[PDB]
């Protein structure tokens, strides 16, 4: 829920 | 003076800062402009454009923002202590502190002298209004580099943002943030309250921050205009 | 006085009159689609005011030897095009222009385009703020040596003058049937209607301003004219010269040189 | 013969 409400912070997290 | 560890996390801080917050804006491209704070822009051939807004800025301040939030991220991402953080923390953590830690960084490139910000080849000029007073107020204590790092640490690691599972990890960095930067001025600054200083105004920025996000949703409703990393901090949909 | 003209001459006044009104957007309301600098002793500045209220500023570069001492050229040749095309209108809707042969038209319009654009654009010239208000749009002078080219000279001198709007447009038409342009087959009833424009412009003066500050003002617009197509000489020189270097002129200009 | 070197002024002027 909270990653799929944030998908871009949560991609530029992951890089 | 201050522990060998209290050295190594000033340190780390410091490198984050470098490696992410460009001072001049040398990257900040393709933003937009309002079609033909006052605007001002130096062209590297010695030309000045100049935007005075009448008596719509705001798609550009939202790439400005926008800009500033990468390099926060990126700021974070640095920072060993929010790396073991999981995931779902980092992004409470970050929604919730972005607004003060742009603030924060965006202080230190105000002239009080001039009232601007001088954000490399760009320039924003125009206090009552909360958000002008805390610049003034931030500007005049004078702060070094490290207490920068340290106001930007203590914000991000806040135990009591909307969503954070590790609450008791989080208090427990922000406490050796806190005391970190309460030794910095110790041995290196009378400057007898500067910490407490410190700490009001952060206390402060929170309460703009709630004020101004409540404007911001107000006008998006009317008149979208937030990037989509935007729209995410906001819960925009 | 007034009535003091023939019915001849007050039919050619009133249809240069009517001509210039038809032709020439004081406003700028359609200019439109501009080139804009990028995001010597004639530079400005350019200010453009929003429908909204803002306003956008250009201060320009300081010498700094070249390659960008001419960037607002390209904004220039757009404007200059812009009252090229309202010029050729305004002759186009003279009837003694149109009855000429297609040839004279075009080396008439050849030869005074310059001059015309000068002449619109000193009625929109402030001389107290050395201003071109052009609609929303403005072009300033930087800071009394600026007197010493003679295209500001002009400016200020003609302002200082005071012409009515009659005035300017006799004016017009003196330079547009000018006998003597490069290319001319027409030349014997083009330099009689020049003379006819000249002596209704010398009535429409004795008819209308009685006093000492115009006296000899028949003859100052003559001298005017002929400094300005001078001046015109020198101007076409210089632009041929950055032509060749930094090509900016729109392809109604380079015909036009 | 001017009108082949002002296309431009040419069409301008047959408007
Ligand atoms: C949740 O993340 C954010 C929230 C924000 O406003 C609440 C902003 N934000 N803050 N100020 C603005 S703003 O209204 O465009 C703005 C930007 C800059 C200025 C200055 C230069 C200080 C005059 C004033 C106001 C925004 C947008 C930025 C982020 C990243
Ligand atoms: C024959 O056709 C032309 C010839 C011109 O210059 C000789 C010009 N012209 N005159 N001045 C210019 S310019 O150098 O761009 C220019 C135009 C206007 C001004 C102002 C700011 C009004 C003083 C300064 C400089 C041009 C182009 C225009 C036309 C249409």
């Amino acid at each position: 829920s909270l990653t799929e409400r944030h998908k871009i912070l949560h991609r530029l997290l992951q890089e | 003076g201050l522990t060998e560890e209290q050295r190594m996390m000033i340190r780390e801080l410091m490198d984050a800062q470098m490696k992410t917050f460009d001072t001049t804006f040398s990257h900040f491209k393709n933003f937009r402009l309002p079609g033909v704070v006052s605007l001002q822009l130096r062209g590297e051939d010695g030309s000045v454009w100049n935007y005075k807004p009448p008596a719509s800025l705001l798609p550009h301040m939202a790439d400005m923002s926008t800009y500033m939030f990468k390099g926060i991220i990126s700021f974070a991402k640095v920072i060993s202590y929010f790396r073991d953080l999981p995931i779902e923390d980092q992004i409470s953590l970050l929604k919730g502190a972005a607004f003060e830690l742009c603030q924060l960084r965006f202080n230190t490139v105000f002239n009080a002298e001039t009232g601007t910000w001088e954000c490399g080849r760009l320039s924003y000029c125009l206090l009552l209004e909360p958000m002008l007073k805390f610049h003034y107020m931030l500007k005049k204590l004078q702060l070094h580099e490290e207490e920068y790092v340290l106001m930007q640490a203590i914000s991000l690691f806040s135990p009591d943002r909307p969503g954070v599972l590790q609450h008791r990890v989080v208090d427990q960095l922000q406490e050796q943030f806190a005391i970190t930067l309460k030794s910095y001025i110790e041995c290196n600054r009378a400057h007898r309250f500067l910490f407490l200083k410190i700490m009001a105004m952060l206390t402060e920025l929170r309460s703009i921050n709630a004020q101004h996000t409540q404007r911001l949703l107000r006008i998006q409703d009317i008149h979208p205009f937030a990037t989509p990393l935007m729209q995410e901090l906001f819960g925009i949909t």
